[PDB]
């Protein structure tokens, strides 16, 4: 249900 | 326009937060055909993926409520409209992306890092164009996606360290890439687990530098593998 | 599209934070002839704040850019030409507002707390173009800013109660333009807390609804003096 | 320098 991390990465 | 020019413009453009003129820029320093420089590259990636962010994000927030609204016809009739206008924009985002790769990044890449950085940002964004794909197209898109990635992790393994950032970047990638759009969490979880402990054991011959940038990335495979395992 | 379905699109893009076709569905609303209710004059507002402040902040960050290149003739020329690209676009997204406002919002407003709202509307429109008017022309705009503040302030005293959120705002963004444009800090400070002091005498004769909404504009005068005072 | 408040304020 969440985000997993990946690159490049918002600011935000 | 000097391409020494358009750079300083890009990076002006990225402290003002107009990414759309960031990208512009960056996309007029490809089209002179010369190889980017790495700080060139970081520029044209950093853009692109704040232009095509913007899209996703707003495509997640429309989905939520074009789902939540079953008790209202017009209504969700209207989310699904907008979000097939959103999915337009976001694909000729990718494409454009897409095209400048074909057509200038992949081809001039003469160094393993930008061959595998560029293939890395080819998967990428295919799994962009995947996550909104018809369902008959998006088995043949997934697929590009992963070649591209496949690639892009032969090529790092054979010419690049274990604690290579952009080798590091590319399994965080590629692992979320199984994870949500094969739907192979097993798969998922051992390419970023091995990822990992590669470069565990030759964290002791880094210097003091690539060390915030190996340990960041690293843990960002961590904090994945938690979101997956627990 | 229906005017209806346009405001239901709004309401969308707010979500996505799509602010352009925000924008774009409530000046098509406005262009309809159709006096606007509450909830599609605050779309409205909403949606070109948001649009003229990403430029608003783009113009400082260029700005300050510009002061901090004492260096390079060429870099800080160039910024200097990316803060004229930045100012042509706001004051095209200011014209655009205040054009909506002369032809059908002002003029059609029938009852005194519209006319206010647009009325305010239209001082704040003239005083972010006064924030980057030529200098000939400065002196033009903030006459009309003043002017436009001025008559909103005249009938939101006569026509309106103290607690009134719209009366509250227009008084804390009056305050500002004395303070930030006509640099007169003790008539913002004045300004400021009269309006604050007239809204605490009426806060028992308000409604819950009514009590949230407008102690938290008059927070805000308060956090303004306190800057101001300290 | 810093701030003041005015509205509508901008969505972060």
């Amino acid at each position: 249900t969440i985000v997993p991390a990946t690159l490049p990465q918002l600011t935000p | 326009m000097d391409k020494n020019e358009l750079v300083q413009k890009a990076k002006l453009a990225e402290q003002a937060e107009r990414y759309d003129d960031m990208a512009a820029c960056m996309k007029s320093v490809t089209e002179q055909g010369a190889e980017l420089s790495n700080e060139e590259r970081n520029l044209l990636s950093v853009a692109y993926k704040n232009v095509v962010g913007a899209r996703r994000s707003s495509w997640r927030v429309v989905s939520s409520i074009e789902q939540k609204t079953e008790g209202a016809e017009k209504k969700q009739q209207m989310a699904r409209e907008y979000r097939e206008k959103i999915e337009t924009e976001l694909r000729d985002i990718c494409n454009d992306v897409l095209s400048l790769l074909e057509k200038f990044l992949i081809p001039n890449a003469s160094q393993a890092e930008s061959k595998v950085f560029y293939l890395k940002m080819k998967g990428d964004y295919y799994r962009y164009l995947a996550e909104v794909a018809a369902g008959d197209d998006k088995k043949g898109i997934v697929d590009q996606s992963q070649q591209a990635y496949q690639e892009a992790f032969e090529i790092s393994k054979k010419e690049m360290q274990p604690t290579h950032p952009i080798r590091l970047g590319l399994a965080l990638n590629f692992s979320v890439f199984y994870y949500e759009i094969l739907n192979s969490p097993e798969k998922a979880c051992s390419l970023a687990k091995t990822a990992f402990d590669e470069a565990i054991a030759e964290l002791d011959t880094l210097s003091e530098e690539s060390y915030k940038d190996s340990t960041l990335i690293m843990q960002l495979l961590r904090d994945n593998l938690t979101l997956w395992t627990s």
